[PDB]
RNA sequence: GAAAUUGUUGAAAGGGAAGGGCAUUUGAUCAGACA
RNA sequence: GGAAUACUGCCAGCUGGGACUGAGGACUGCGACGUAAGUCAAGGAUGCUGGCAUAAUGGUUAUAUGCCGCCCGUCUUGAAA
RNA sequence: GCCCUGAAAAUGGAUGGCGCUCAAGCGUGUUACCUAUACUCUACCGUCAGGGUUGAUAUGAUGCCCUGACGAGUAGGCAGGCGUGGAGGUCAGUGACGAAGCCUAGACCGUAAGGUCGGGUCGAACGGCCUCUAGUGCAGAUCUUGGUGGUAGUAGCAAAUA
RNA sequence: UUGGCGGAAAGGCCUUGGGUGCUUGCUGGCGAAUUGCAAUGUCAUUUUGCGUGGGGAUAAAUCAUUUGUAUACGACUUAGA
């Protein structure tokens, strides 16, 4: 024999885990995040864009709209830790967002229903934006840091 | 394809080389404890090589485990291989260095039938 | 914040300026020092002249070309003080010293650029009035610097050209200010004032 | 516009060290515009990326990144301590780093 | 220190000076100052400037 | 048919020695799981 | 004559940001919240999601950079000598 | 009190260096900050101590498991292990379809002594485990024998007429 | 493209004229999605090499020989179509 067989062989069965005392409780957002607030994206394909926050989803994500007709940002999800909440707020009453949920953004060219629902949501938002001067132009521009800007001193 | 285990941690991956084994050819790298009265290695002065000690011992739950999670067992023939028939999730067979080319074919065929992992299946392969 | 910072050495204490510049170089900032002949050193002229003589008598006994090298130019005197505050024998120290340039006067590459000052090293803000101080240009001449008159003549020519530029710029600034003054009291001007601008 | 920057410029100063011993696991970072520990509290937890170039391309790019995070403040002059997944190389003493605005508490 | 700004040479040079510019005078084609002499071929604008 | 020592070829570094410890960059090279 | 505030101390008062750690592996204990069923932050981490599945992580090796590192053995109160 | 005179040594020179003058000096007071193999908490290794568990049908009661504390070391003591030549037993062990040896900035295991595998070279014997035995482990002793360097294509190869 | 100025390392600065693109000074109309909830998400300047074509220019040094104003050897200084 090349090697003597072990006298004792360990067990081959897998023990079950102990009961875990970790109950999931709903996330609470920071006070600055209110529906209708203008948000500044900090990362991703649309980094620097200014979008409108609409609804909080079940998966701790935020539903946002550009609107797509203004800056080209469609209805998407963003992480709450990757946005900056400004003080500018747009009225959100009159916008139907109950249809959008986690399964609506399921992964599984462009889907026909997504385009149609984009125009329905944007129609109400754009009407509200027109009542504030320079608001449409503000959402079209992109945010950036200039020389001498101190983020710890800037007020949004 | 082995039993679940905690992450394997190595406290000291670097080899312990004998002092001044890189200075003279007559001094091998096999570890030897310096016992000189004035030796800076024995006295543990800052900036010198580290010495092996029991504090580096690995966790007993992952000791002797290969990165795949199996323990190595040396096998010379089919009968030795069949010892691991009911221990396929903890032991892997390794063919001895002095096994002929024709006898390795029989062992590899038997090991695949029993589901026993082989760590060196390409040895003496006439491909 | 500038990619290159140009420091006017006039009225600066050599030691306090050297410590500031050395830290800037090690942090990755390029520094250019001009008018090194106008640097100041605390203490009367005789004391600093005596100190340089003590430096002059130090040399390798068996070969004078091996010992310490005594540079007489004002720019190199400031360089010596600066190199003593940097670990110049390391690769990191060598890289830092390559970010520094010292000149007597203001050479043509920098005479049309902006020059700044270092308040921490300013003689007028640091020394108590009545204390004696020495000008680096005069000290260098007494120890064997040959180009004091040449730099003085070139500096006089540069100042004449700079004065003409300022007179032209000042006239243009007056016209621009008047345009802004008459553009005030408008609707746009009032809105800017409400927002701080 | 002419500018697209979404980060704060920073400099890699050195490792955490005593007079004669250094600790490469911790790096000291200087953030532009911060000159007080109270101001430096804003940047705690922010992600840090070091961006450098290489001649060889591997995953469709010749640019490589080393990621880190601000952990705590350092001294009285706005310097902060940072830790990276792999320690920053010593040749980067005096090089530029990027301090991002995420994760965001605003 | 003093620095030389420009040097202006005469139109014609004898073989005595041209030998100073060669190490193998007997093998050379004696092309020295041939293109410089063309500066005088004009009215003299290059030399006068 | 080992070492000291040597030739050729290949790779790399070198401003008054070389060699070493901790950490990472770069180059080269390589194992493990695709359940 | 009537208060306020500073200073010192206490609260089994409330609350925001950052870092490091996740050891254990059926149940058993002590409590909390509830009429009850039960639930819980109560004798040690779980849930959701994305990219990649290969030299990407990692190992080895050469080199570079920051800091540190004097030649071993021996006698000796004391050795780089 | 501070400063100055008193105050002279041999290579060039040292508050550690640069340099510093309402100091970056001297006396004193108040806070912030930096960092040891020390202190606090957690993980892992080992040691010691106090305990639990024989019940068959699944293998080690020298087993497995729970709890707490501890860890510097020359001369020196003790303990547990690694490696070598030979011997009894066993694996009806490996091998000319390639044993042993040697080379290999290739891979794996062990805190370590070491063990294992792949590739190249090679040609006839050799190994694991339980025990027995010793002419059993080298860096030094102006150590023994043999081999080989730098010095170095260097010193030199110039008396006696050609 | 007109002219002037700048030699401390000038290699830059200012100015004339017209051509052309853009203009967010103001008002409009279309486009963006799918990089799927972040991943530098690649936009800079260093050097050199190999193929294109539009111009420009057609040499020297060394060895060997020779000289002695030189010389241990190298070096130096002279000559030779
Ligand atoms: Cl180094
Ligand atoms: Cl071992
Ligand atoms: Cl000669
Ligand atoms: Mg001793
Ligand atoms: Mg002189
Ligand atoms: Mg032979
Ligand atoms: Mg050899
Ligand atoms: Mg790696
Ligand atoms: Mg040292
Ligand atoms: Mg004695
Ligand atoms: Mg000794
Ligand atoms: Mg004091
Ligand atoms: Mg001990
Ligand atoms: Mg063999
Ligand atoms: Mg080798
Ligand atoms: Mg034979
Ligand atoms: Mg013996
Ligand atoms: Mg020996
Ligand atoms: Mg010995
Ligand atoms: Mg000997
Ligand atoms: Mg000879
Ligand atoms: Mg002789
Ligand atoms: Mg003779």
């Amino acid at each position: 024999s090349a090697q003597k067989a072990p006298k004792w062989y360990p067990s081959e069965d897998v023990a079950a885990l102990k009961k875990t005392r970790k109950a999931a409780r709903p996330q609470k957002l920071r006070a600055s995040l209110v529906p209708g607030t203008v948000l500044i994206l900090l990362a991703g394909r649309f980094r620097g864009k200014r979008v409108v926050y609409l609804k909080h989803l079940e998966d701790n994500t935020l539903l946002i709209s550009g609107p797509f007709k203004v800056n080209g940002v469609p209805l998407r999800r963003v992480n709450a830790r990757y946005v900056i909440a400004t003080s500018t707020k747009v009225s959100v009453e009159g916008v139907n967002v109950e249809k959008f949920n986690v399964e609506y953004f399921a992964k599984e060219e462009i889907k026909a229903e997504r385009v149609e629902d984009q125009k329905v949501v944007d129609k109400a938002l754009i009407a509200e934006i027109k009542k504030t001067p320079l608001l449409k132009q503000y959402l079209s521009a992109s945010f950036s840091l200039k020389n001498g800007d101190k983020p710890h001193m800037l007020k949004f | 394809a082995s039993l679940p285990h905690p992450k394997i941690v190595k406290k000291h991956t670097k080899k312990f080389k004998r002092h001044h084994s890189d200075r003279y050819h007559r001094v091998a790298e096999n570890w030897r404890k310096q016992k000189g009265i004035d030796s800076v290695v024995r006295r543990r002065f800052r900036g010198n090589i580290s010495q092996p000690k029991i504090g580096y011992g690995s966790n007993k739950k992952t000791k002797f485990l290969s990165p795949s999670g199996h323990k190595t067992f040396l096998v010379a023939n089919v009968k030795d291989l069949e010892t691991l028939t009911m221990h396929t999730k903890t032991y892997a067979a390794e063919i001895a260095h002095n096994i002929s080319a024709k006898n390795r074919v029989v062992i590899l065929a038997r090991a695949k039938a029993l589901g026993i992992k082989v760590t060196n299946p390409k040895g003496r392969l006439a491909l | 914040v500038e990619p290159v910072v140009v420091i006017d050495g006039k009225g600066h204490l050599v030691g306090r300026l050297a410590s500031v510049v050395a830290k800037q170089l090690l942090n990755g900032q390029k520094i250019v020092v001009v008018r090194a002949e106008e640097l100041n050193i605390s203490g009367e002229f005789f004391r600093n002249k005596l100190k340089y003589h003590d430096f002059l008598r130090k040399a390798t006994a068996f070969n004078k070309t091996r010992g310490p090298f005594h540079f007489r130019a004002p720019s190199r005197i400031f360089y010596k003080a600066l190199r003593g505050m940097v670990s110049h024998k390391t690769a990191r120290g060598k890289a830092a010293l390559e970010r520094l340039k010292v000149f007597e006067g203001i050479p043509p590459p920098y005479d049309k650029k902006k020059r700044v000052v270092v308040p921490q090293a300013l003689r007028v803000l640091r020394l108590k009035p009545g204390r004696k101080y020495t000008t680096l240009g005069k000290l260098s001449t007494s120890v064997g610097w040959k180009y004091e008159d040449v730099v003085a003549k070139l500096e006089a020519k540069r100042k004449v050209s700079s004065a003409e530029y300022y007179a032209k710029k000042r006239a243009f600034t007056k016209k621009v200010a008047s345009a802004n003054a008459t553009a005030a009291e408008s609707d746009v001007a009032k809105q800017l004032a409400a927002l701080g601008y | 516009a002419e500018s697209h920057r979404l980060y704060v410029k920073g400099k890699h100063l050195s490792y955490q060290r005593s007079k004669r011993v250094n600790n490469p696991n911790v790096s000291l970072i200087k953030i532009e515009g911060v000159a007080t520990p109270q101001d430096a509290q804003f940047y705690l937890g922010k992600r840090i990326a070091y961006v450098y170039r290489a001649s060889k391309e591997v995953r469709g790019s010749k640019i490589r990144v080393m990621w880190g995070k601000v952990t705590r403040t350092h001294g009285n002059s706005g310097v902060v301590r940072a830790t990276f997944r792999n320690n920053l190389p010593a040749k980067t003493f005096g090089a530029s780093v990027r301090i991002f605005l995420y994760p965001s508490n605003i | 220190g003093l620095r030389s700004l420009t040097t202006v040479w005469a139109e014609h040079l004898s073989d005595e000076v041209k030998r100073r510019f060669y190490k193998n005078w007997y093998k050379s084609k004696k092309k020295a100052f041939t293109k410089y002499s063309a500066k005088y071929a004009q009215d003299g604008a290059g030399i006068e400037r």
